[PDB]
RNA sequence: GAAAUUGUUGAAAGGGAAGGGCAUUUGAUCAGACAUGGUGUUUUGUA
RNA sequence: CCCUGAAAAUGGAUGGCGCUCAAGCGUGUUACCUAUACUCUACCGUCAGGGUUGAUAUGAUGCCCUGACGAGUAGGCAGGCGUGGAGGUCAGUGACGAAGCCUAGACCGUAAGGUCGGGUCGAACGGCCUCUAGUGCAGAUCUUGGUGGUAGUAGCAAAUA
RNA sequence: UUGGCGGAAAGGCCUUGGGUGCUUGCUGGCGAAUUGCAAUGUCAUUUUGCGUGGGGAUAAAUCAUUUGUAUACGACUUAGA
């Protein structure tokens, strides 16, 4: 097929934070398609992927992946926090994620 | 001498760990999963493929075949976790899956002496993989379009919502 | 080959650098504490330098543990050396800098003999 | 002995050096970095160039407070001086450094200014007198200069490391299929 | 405002041109030698 | 969920649209907003005229080049309006900037692709009716925005060439309708209906 | 303070979730019939239910088996305070004063 | 033969300071653990 | 509620933007955001209450169990790090290289500091138990000595050439 | 390949003819495995250089000198095969 996207698509916003200070290590994401907390809640436990490119090849690619979970549903909006492996390295708010469907639970 | 001495040293002897309360038993698994449901791959090389459930194997995993005849997935173990059970049913009775456990799917790893950059298939396999297909097959092909359904691969579009989906 | 020992835990990794060393030079890096009435460091003000202090003390059961898994122990010959025949799952011996290559050949030979981990099998080595 | 750091051939290289000239040590800085990494006779023409004010020497660091002057251009600059005293010391280091490699038996002709520093040398100091009865220093700034000549080479090599590389059996499997699928 | 084209003259005297050199006597003195290729066909450059 | 979007201005507030496409910004999608001049500020005429005049009083007293710029091209006033709304001296507001172009009229081709509207900001379901607003190519005009003509000339041309693009459009349409009418009450549109298409 | 009457079922979620006992001036968790045998059994108490009951039931021992018990260490309410500020009297629309019989509510979700 | 200070070479950043704290990307650089005892002799210098 | 009353000096501040069935004003209901605050868990330290002389094996000032607690100038006390020199010991190190110095190389300690690798160097130095003090520096318009920016700058112009 | 339209930042839109590959509109046959129970499992564009072989064209500026419609120096204006 022409389509063979496996996953669905979000946007890192920012870090957990009040106004004058921040939390690197929960991360806040937006999912597409997604408005308020109880459609959000089907969506806890999935695995985050964050695919970025790099110059110089490490172990036979230009690919690094930063492999990450949600953990809760955030605010009325549908937005959900995230930790990862190695938190987001903040130049990343508003760049696009993939949020993948396993575990699955259907 | 340069450091002078640890008056005291501590024991060689490595202890024995507490008696684990932690017995095993089987999976609870859900409801959803049914031999004979129609199931889409989440992961691995066959991603995406409609594909037909067996049987509930030993180490908590799933007996898969294909059919191989009709997209070319051959008899594979998955895990539960990474599949979606469909309300697509296709009836099983008739086959003898008894044959399959988890020492009919051994690896043999090499030697780490032994690496090849160059570079097949067990008999076996493919003949219970072709009398078990076929078998299949005859009841696959009484409900239309369910051939090429399987021969189809799953893939999310635009404006496909998992969480109001149904499958 | 070392003991088996749980997750070796630190909480503090960065070296407690003095304040204001990086500005200037006559100002050592060497952790003295601040004992002005308005320095921000002695107040803890948000954004400053962590001071040390006790709450970023280590496991006992992984104190004095290198990475490795043994304790450092300095050896001076070979006579020392033989203190640690019976201990070689917790304490590893180190050459000291003033070993002539001769004796450190000796030194090596014996820990070699008797299993004993050496933290640095490379001192003054002619090759 | 014992120049700066250099990367070249020794063998194929000429060296000159000078200590305590009594030579302002800022314009000779200025004056080396002029010719730093220049064909030798190119540079010789360059330096003659300046004692006649055809050319000048682009002050890069040392050039607070100083005039402008349109001979700048050439060097992208608009501060520029004539420093004949630094410009006369280094044509002779050039000049000494030149007969060296045509002692060593070099072909003088494909020669450039591969290394040349300027350090400060000591003071030599002297008394000025100001108001009041007040006495001030007033002292000189000498240089240590030294360079060292080479022939220019062509490409020097090629064929850099193997780079070794390790692959993931599923890697291996991906590489065969696509090797398999396609010729 | 913007201009979007012009359109020169297909002869130029010598004084005119003076003007797009800085240094006129060390010259090939090719100014607009192309732009004058450009006409001695009737219309297709110019017309259009 | 876009590549870029086109935002049709016309109608909007200035305020609560700023808000929108700087959140819009801040999250990483590309934004571009055409017809500038009617925007809607809520308040009678000459209130935001003595309001941006109020505005324009200030200025950096010892050197006028170099204190507030009062920029008077709607465009650019609605730019400002924004520019408050994101950290701008921060890297991250400066890229958030980047990802925006604020345009005067439909410009080319911007004006061949697709444009939507911010039901939220605009001033028909939001402002109670009997409330006064403005039009911000008027005020702009008022404080000495000079190609109010030029715009309204160009806007003409392009509303003409889209009419008779749309008249094609609905033209083609009504075949289209027609045929799939047609091809309707047949076994194919059956099955198609029950299962809701 | 908030406070007010409690219920059988709140004393319970209490003593079962977080109990604990003052013996020899340390804080030990109840977890078990035992320790209250060892240190309530002059006054007729012999189980966590007896404690319970002597509780809810003002009995003749209510002074000491209340001080037996070590102070209940309480979280905050899971489902928040319910009122947007607390520091003024309940009949106010605040959060103190005397809930009569509305802490059952609270101390279930403080707890 | 140290430091202040300076020269040369190399690396890096730099829109009205620089320097610092938390976390991470990227680059550079660095250690350890990867024999274990053991079935065992498909064995050579036969233990 | 709004309006007049309502006038000050650089340009200006509901924090800014901006906001008109509001993003304003009075009031009610919820949902949500977050502090070094509260609940639980791990770890460090302190204090308190306890157990453990049995042979064999080390430290009884040792090891172990339980609970609570942890802000802090002036100030008090305690445990520790380091320097010069003395007694004793390691029949300690050392011209096959001691001390010293340099090192965005490594290890240990919360820290004072300790240890190693590499370069320089050439003649003495260390660990431990104690003794002793001219023993630990950023400030004192500190003392002596040395070196910068300012800066190739101010300037080198009376007495005719 | 034919012809139009578009100058606001046109740099695109529409259109003629023929060829070519495919077409899941419909019915068949063959292959998939071993990447071993997941590890983005690599498929986009951005610039540059070096090579090929195929076209296309053979300048100026600055210093130095000079001028004074200019000028502290720079700069500006001139002139010189
Ligand atoms: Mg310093
Ligand atoms: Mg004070
Ligand atoms: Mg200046
Ligand atoms: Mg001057
Ligand atoms: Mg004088
Ligand atoms: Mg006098
Ligand atoms: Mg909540
Ligand atoms: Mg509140
Ligand atoms: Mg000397
Ligand atoms: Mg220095
Ligand atoms: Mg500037
Ligand atoms: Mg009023
Ligand atoms: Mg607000
Ligand atoms: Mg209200
Ligand atoms: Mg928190
Ligand atoms: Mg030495
Ligand atoms: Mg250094
Ligand atoms: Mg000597
Ligand atoms: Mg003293
Ligand atoms: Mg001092
Ligand atoms: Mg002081
Ligand atoms: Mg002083
Ligand atoms: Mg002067
Ligand atoms: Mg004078």
């Amino acid at each position: 097929a022409e389509s063979h996207r496996l996953y669905v698509k979000g946007k890192h916003l920012s870090y957990q934070r009040s106004k004058r200070v921040n939390n690197p290590n929960v991360s806040l994401i937006k999912i597409e398609g997604v408005a308020t907390p109880q459609d959000a809640q089907f969506y806890l436990g999935k695995r985050i992927a964050y695919v970025y490119r790099a110059s110089k090849e490490v172990r036979g690619s230009k690919i690094r992946v930063m492999w990450g979970k949600v953990t809760r549903t955030h605010g009325n909006s549908g937005v959900v926090r995230a930790t990862f492996r190695n938190n987001l390295p903040a130049k990343t708010f508003g760049a696009s994620v993939r949020i993948f469907l396993y575990p699955s639970n259907i | 001498t340069a450091q002078q001495a640890p008056k005291w040293y501590p024991s060689e002897d490595v202890a024995a760990p507490k008696k684990t309360r932690k017995a095993v038993r089987p999976q609870k698994l859900r409801a959803s999963l049914v031999p004979g449901t129609v199931l889409i791959l989440l992961a691995g090389r066959f991603r995406g493929k409609r594909v037909v459930y067996l049987k509930h194997l030993e180490d908590n995993t799933l007996l898969v075949t294909g059919p191989f005849k009709v997209n070319g997935v051959p008899l594979r173990r998955v895990n539960a976790r990474y599949v979606i059970a469909t309300s697509t049913k296709v009836s099983v009775e008739g086959v003898n899956v008894e044959k399959f456990n988890v020492e009919y799917f051994a690896k043999e790893k090499l030697t780490k002496k032994e690496k090849k950059e160059a570079n097949e298939i067990k008999a076996e396999r493919v003949e219970d993989q072709k009398v078990v297909d076929k078998a299949l097959i005859a009841e696959i092909k009484k409900t239309p379009l369910l051939k090429q359904y399987l021969s189809a691969s799953f893939s999310l579009k635009n404006g496909d919502k998992p969480h109001m989906l149904k499958f | 080959a070392s003991l088996p020992h749980p997750k070796i835990v630190k909480k503090h990794t960065k070296k407690f650098k003095r304040h204001h060393s990086d500005r200037y030079h006559r100002v050592a890096e060497n952790w003295r504490k601040q004992k002005g009435i308005d320095s921000v460091v002695r107040r803890r003000f948000r954004g400053n330098i962590s001071q040390p202090k006790i709450g970023y003390g280590s496991n006992k059961k992984t104190k004095f543990l290198s990475p490795s898994g043994h304790k450092t122990f300095l050896v001076a010959n070979v006579k020392d050396l033989e203190t640690l025949t019976m201990h070689t799952k917790t304490y590893a011996a180190e050459i000291a800098h003033n070993i002539s290559a001769k004796n450190r050949v000796v030194i090596l030979a014996r820990a070699k003999a008797l299993g004993i981990k050496v933290t640095n099998p490379k001192g003054r080595l002619a090759l | 002995a014992r120049y700066g750091a250099t990367s070249t051939n020794p063998a194929k290289s000429a060296s000159a050096r000078g200590s305590y000239l009594r030579v302002s040590f800022k314009n000779t800085r200025e004056t080396a970095q002029a010719i730093n990494g220049w064909e030798l006779t190119k540079a010789q023409k360059y330096l003659e160039q300046v004692l006649d004010h055809q050319r000048a020497i682009p002050f890069r660091r040392f050039n607070s407070s100083i005039g402008r002057t349109a001979q700048g251009k050439e060097f992208g600059v608009t501060k520029a001086r004539w420093p004949a005293k630094s410009v006369k010391f280094v044509q002779g280091l050039l000049q000494n450094a030149a007969a060296n490699a045509e002692a060593k038996g070099l072909d003088a002709t494909k020669l450039y200014v591969s290394h040349i520093q300027v350090n400060q040398a000591p003071k030599q100091r002297r008394r000025t007198y100001r108001a009041h009865g007040r006495i001030n220093k007033y002292e000189s700034s000498p240089s240590h200069i030294e360079l060292v000549v080479t022939e220019k080479e062509e490409a020097v090599a090629k064929a850099a490391e193997k780079k070794v590389v390790r692959l993931t059996s599923r890697q291996r499997g991906r590489i065969a299929a696509q090797k398999r699928i396609a010729a | 405002l913007r201009s979007l084209t012009t359109v020169w003259a297909e002869h130029l005297s010598d004084e005119v041109k003076r003007r797009f050199y800085k240094n006129w006597y060390k010259s090939k003195k090719k100014a607009f030698t192309k732009y004058s290729a450009k006409y001695a066909q009737d219309g297709a450059g110019i017309e259009r | 969920v876009e590549p870029v979007v086109v935002i049709d201005g016309k109608g909007h507030l200035v305020g609560r649209l700023a808000s929108v496409v700087a959140k819009q910004l801040l999250n990483g999608q590309k934004i571009v907003v055409v017809r500038a001049e009617e925007l809607n500020i809520s308040g009678e005429f000459f209130r935001n005229k003595l309001k941006y005049h109020d505005f324009l009083r200030k200025a950096t007293a010892f050197n006028k080049t170099r204190g507030p710029f009062h920029f008077r091209a709607p465009s650019r006033i609605f730019y400002k309006a924004l520019r408050g709304m994101v950290s701008h001296k921060t890297a991250r507001g400066k890229a958030a900037l980047e990802r925006l172009k604020v345009f005067e009229g439909i410009p080319p081709p911007y004006d061949k692709k697709k444009r939507v509207v911010v039901p939220q900001a605009l001033r028909v379901l939001r402002l109670k009716p009997g409330r006064k607003y403005t039009t911000l190519g008027k005020l702009s005009t008022s404080v000495g925005w000079k190609y109010e003509d030029v715009v309204a000339k160009l806007e003409a041309k392009r509303k003409v060439s889209s009419a008779e693009y749309y008249a094609k459009k609905r033209a083609f349409t009504k075949k289209v309708a027609s045929a799939n009418a047609t091809a309707a009450e047949s076994d194919v549109a059956k099955q198609l209906a029950a299962l809701g298409y | 303070v908030a406070y007010g009457y409690p219920s059988y079922s709140t004393i319970r979620q209490l003593v079962y979730k977080r109990g604990f006992g003052k013996i020899n001036k340390q804080r030990v968790p109840l977890s078990d019939n035992a320790i209250i045998e060892a240190n309530l059994g002059k006054y007729g108490i012999l189980s966590i239910d007896d404690l319970i009951h002597e509780i809810i039931t003002v009995g003749p021992h209510f002074k000491q088996a209340n001080n037996f018990l070590w102070p209940f260490k309480l979280s905050n309410p899971s489902g928040g305070w319910g009122v947007p500020r607390k520091f003024k009297h309940f009949i106010q629309g605040g959060s103190f004063g005397n809930r009569e019989e509305f802490i059952n509510k609270l101390v279930k979700s403080m707890n």
